[PDB]
RNA sequence: CCGACUUACCAACCCGAUGCAAACUGCGAAUACCGGAGAAUGUUAUCACGGGAGACACACGGCGGGUGCUAACGUCCGUC
RNA sequence: UCCUCCUAAAGAGUAACGGAGGAGCACGAAGGUUGGCUAAUCCUGGUCGGACAUCAGGAGGUUAGUGCAAUGGCAUAAGCCAGCUUGACUGCGAGCGUGACGGCGCGAGCAGGUGCGAAAGCAGGUCAUAGUGAUCCGGUGGUUCUGAAUGGAAGGGCCAUC
RNA sequence: UGCCUGGCGGCCGUAGCGCGGUGGUCCCACCUGACCCCAUGCCGAACUCAGAAGUGAAACGCCGUAGCGCCGAUGGUAGUGUGGGGUCUCCCCAUGCGAGAGUAGGGAACUGCCAGGCA
């Protein structure tokens, strides 16, 4: 949306010239965004996991993808093919659309909001973020939702180091320390 | 074991069948194959029998 | 008492025992004692023959074992006739050939050396030898 | 003692037309459990595995492949 | 990486047509061009060839590297092979999906009367 | 998108008490006021504000009225 | 509570050095065996068919072994 | 009684009351074909979440997987998904392998009718090796082959099967 | 004839991984867009269609570097067929064959058929 052309109009010009980069498309740029909760308790009952599909389908338009167990573990008593969590991955058009709805309602909207820690990068530029509250998206009404399940927000770019990756988050207002 | 004998016998009128095994525990319903039926030298339905 | 655990078959052939030895050096330390001889070593007397060493030094100096036994040698009990089965397992042994470098120390001078590999190698059914340790 | 005692006979596998030789039609050339000698040319593959002639001539091991694997072939010689 | 994946997606066919002992018909593809060129049962000496990149179909073409451009290659690969004898080949995929330009990549040289 | 397998997603406006007007595509069905967004939200001003909770002795000094 | 400080502990994975294996192999002989060609030699010594049998209790010695105690003029195999 | 490894001496075979383990099944899909896909284990980051669930990157390379024990094998995958289906089909079979025999196994290709694929092609069960018993006697179905004077029939024979 | 690039093989690590430099006229690669031809057990990420704006960043090709991977003699050792011998649960002699490991060293490939661009 808006963001995608900011990040074309401002962003690509605001890195160019920190970073001192020869090319014009050597500027590190987001690549996809996955969303997932594994509900986990859902070995007990089935009807856990499609309320969990429902909210991630509401707070993005796509439908959950269910996955399963990747190994038979007996620490929490779980076996191959046993649907443990969704996940749901944006690209393109649906990434901003969602991303631009993050960082300006849904974070604000966090009780006691305090700052979202800059040091959660994977070491090689991707950002990775807990919610543990689904109620700060407008798309949960508080009375439809029962339970206090929170997602699990990872932002892939294509930055080849974390240094780039926090200077790119931080050219989108990204509420960091 | 648990497998037992049917005969899918033809649906061509003539008196020919397959014989094979077929566990009746988990599935009580019949069996449908188009097989070869040697007598007419034709390719039709041998419901199960026996 | 040196003994495999976590073996992965409980009898084993009987084989034979031909050739030299691999280990021929001193690798560790610098004072060796080396076999000359041929035969199985049981694991009673490598410890009966590391007691004698640890005693006449006592004190100083660190000690390498460089035999395992890991050879199950299974006996038949008495007064039970031949067949019906192979014996049960009751000692371990390991195979020794010439040039096989037994045990070895270092941190003690050659001559308190020199007489404690004596007194072990009046404990070992095999004739041992000194061997020092070379440059190569 | 004793709990043991068991075998089963022997499957009598191995190569049966070894290189150089003259072979005719279908006639089985290795006998075999895996795949040890793999199908080159004009050689076929059994259901289990074993590698019969498809043509008159002569047999032909070799090791073409990435992983150097073993071939047989026959020349129509 | 994403032409490796593909290699190995087509690695199958292509070593069943060469113990078959056929002549095939190679295709590859490019998101600017497509060529085509006839393979002989060696696999090691080509016969015929014709693709996008020559100057005598490219100046014909709107933009070469279209469904309409692979229709153009394929009567040109059948046409020429046609003269040389050879009439008998089979299509070799190289692991593309038989659903777009390959597919009418083949089927103008299919009608253009190479018999495969 | 596989042809209605998906929830209905439209454009709507979403709006702020202190105006932050900002036109979004979401899936709710109807307009929604929220409170003050990133915008206008006191996450880079009221810190001093936000740590501020105690106060014993200059309290009593106030009961010290002799 | 956060574990805030300590240990005379043990200690998996990897790194360097040192050994062992019938049921280990990233290496690998000598012989043996199969096929082809060639001279010499051998009263066909080779194969197929047909008439007649005997025999199916083996023993010791050398080499490779299983078992036994690398004991037995012990016992079970391969080859001479 | 049958299957896998070692003893078994680098072709085949080779014994002991020698050393170790399995079988008397399973599947109408766990078979056929077409299209597609690649694991274990680790690190980092991440709400409940924890040594270990689900996710995002990187190392690794098949140390994973195979309905079932072990060996041999498998990336063109024989491992993992989905669409359509019944070749898990009938009559034969050049030529071989292995048994003292009874037997057991591999098999290109020919004829008739199918399935998948655009097509070349693949398909006569399953990654392969265990999952099994002869003859006599009798049971069911088909088929004028015979039918003890003749026409029938009883009873035999042949094919499929218990 | 020479250079660069694409397709198909031969050959299989002396041929691969690592580190550094370099290439965009053509080719290749990323790339723009998605109602359509097709697809996602969600996502044009992959597959696929319609094109050319930007770039050589990633990938790919080429060149350089031995840090690994890999190849590896000569000599000796072990073993062993035949014939002898010993103090013969192990060895020696005559003769024929002769490893494995390790050492010196080699080493960041070579090549065939078509199709483009340049000089
Ligand atoms: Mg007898
Ligand atoms: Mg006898
Ligand atoms: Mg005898
Ligand atoms: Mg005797
Ligand atoms: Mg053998
Ligand atoms: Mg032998
Ligand atoms: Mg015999
Ligand atoms: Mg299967
Ligand atoms: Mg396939
Ligand atoms: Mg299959
Ligand atoms: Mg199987
Ligand atoms: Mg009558
Ligand atoms: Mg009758």
């Amino acid at each position: 949306a808006k963001l995608h052309d900011y990040y074309k109009d401002e962003v690509v010009k605001k890195l160019m010239t920190e970073f001192n980069y020869n090319s014009v498309m050597q500027v590190p740029r987001v690549e996809k965004i996955t969303l997932n909760m594994g509900v986990g308790e859902a070995i007990a009952d089935k009807k856990l996991l499609d309320n969990a599909a429902a909210d991630l389908a509401a707070i993005s338009g796509q439908k959950p993808l269910i996955t399963k167990a990747r190994k038979s573990v007996a620490g929490f008593k779980i076996r191959q093919g046993y649907p443990i969590g969704c996940k749901v991955t944006l690209r393109g058009e649906r990434m901003w659309e969602f991303f631009e709805r993050l960082i300006t309602i849904a974070v604000p909207r966090i009780r006691d909001f305090r700052g979202l820690s800059a040091k959660s990068f994977d070491g090689r530029g991707n950002y990775s973020m807990g919610v543990r509250e689904q109620i700060i998206f407008p798309e949960i009404d508080y009375d439809k939702v029962d339970r206090v399940r929170g997602l699990d927000i990872t932002i892939t770019t294509t930055a080849k180091s974390d240094e780039e990756g926090r200077a790119l988050l931080a050219a989108f207002d990204f509420p960091f320390r | 074991g648990i497998r037992e004998k049917i005969k899918l016998v033809s649906s061509a009128g003539t008196g020919h069948f397959y014989t094979t095994t077929k566990n009746k525990r988990t599935k009580p319903e019949k069996l449908e194959l188009k097989k070869f039926d040697p007598v007419v030298r034709q390719h039709v339905i041998y419901k199960e029998a026996k | 008492m040196l003994q495999p655990k976590r073996t992965k078959f409980r009898k084993m052939h009987k084989g034979r025992n031909r050739g030299l030895a691999q280990g021929t050096d001193v690798s560790f330390g610098s004072f060796g004692l080396k076999a000359v001889g041929r035969g199985r070593l049981t694991a009673r007397q490598i410890e009966a023959a590391r007691r004698a060493m640890t005693r006449a030094v006592k004190r100083q100096g660190k000690i390498w074992i460089r035999v395992f036994p890991d050879k199950p040698i299974t006996e038949k009990p008495l007064a039970v006739r031949m067949g019906k089965g192979k014996g049960n397992v009751e000692y371990w042994v390991a195979l020794i050939q010439p040039g096989k470098v037994l045990y070895e120390m270092d941190g003690v001078p050659e001559e308190l050396a020199r007489e404690a590999f004596k007194l072990a190698a009046a404990k070992l059914p095999i004739k041992t030898t000194f061997v020092t340790k070379t440059v190569m | 003692s004793t709990r043991n005692g068991r075998d089963s006979e022997a499957k009598r596998l191995g190569v049966k037309r070894f290189g150089g030789e003259s072979v005719l039609a279908g006639s089985i050339i290795v006998r075999q459990r895996g795949t040890k000698f793999h199908a080159g040319a004009n050689v076929g593959c059994g259901r289990d595995h074993t590698l019969f002639a498809k043509a008159d001539g002569k047999v032909k091991f070799e090791v073409k492949g990435p992983k150097n694997r073993k071939f047989i072939s026959i020349e129509a010689e | 990486d994403k032409k490796s994946a593909r290699i190995r997606r087509a690695t199958r066919a292509r070593r069943k047509l060469q113990e078959l002992g056929a002549t095939r018909l190679v295709v590859h593809r490019t998101p600017r061009h497509i060529y085509a060129q006839v393979i002989a049962p060696n696999g090691s000496e080509v016969l015929v060839a014709a693709s996008t990149v020559e100057k005598a179909i490219a100046e014909q073409l709107k933009y070469t590297g279209n469904k309409d451009a692979a229709a153009a290659v394929g009567k040109a690969v059948a046409e020429r092979a046609l003269e040389k004898g050879i009439k008998d080949v089979s299509f070799d995929r190289s692991g593309f999906q038989y659903h777009g330009r390959v597919q009418a990549l083949a089927d103008a040289a299919r009608e253009a009367g190479l018999q495969f | 998108m596989k042809k209605d397998i998906h929830p209905k997603y439209e454009e709507i406006t979403a709006s702020c008490s202190c105006g932050n007007v900002m036109k979004i595509r979401s899936t709710v069905g109807h307009d929604l006021n929220l409170d003050v967004c990133s915008k206008c939200h006191p996450f880079f001003t009221g810190k001093q504000r936000d740590v501020a909770t105690g106060g014993r002795v200059d309290r009593f000094n106030k009961r010290f009225n002799i």
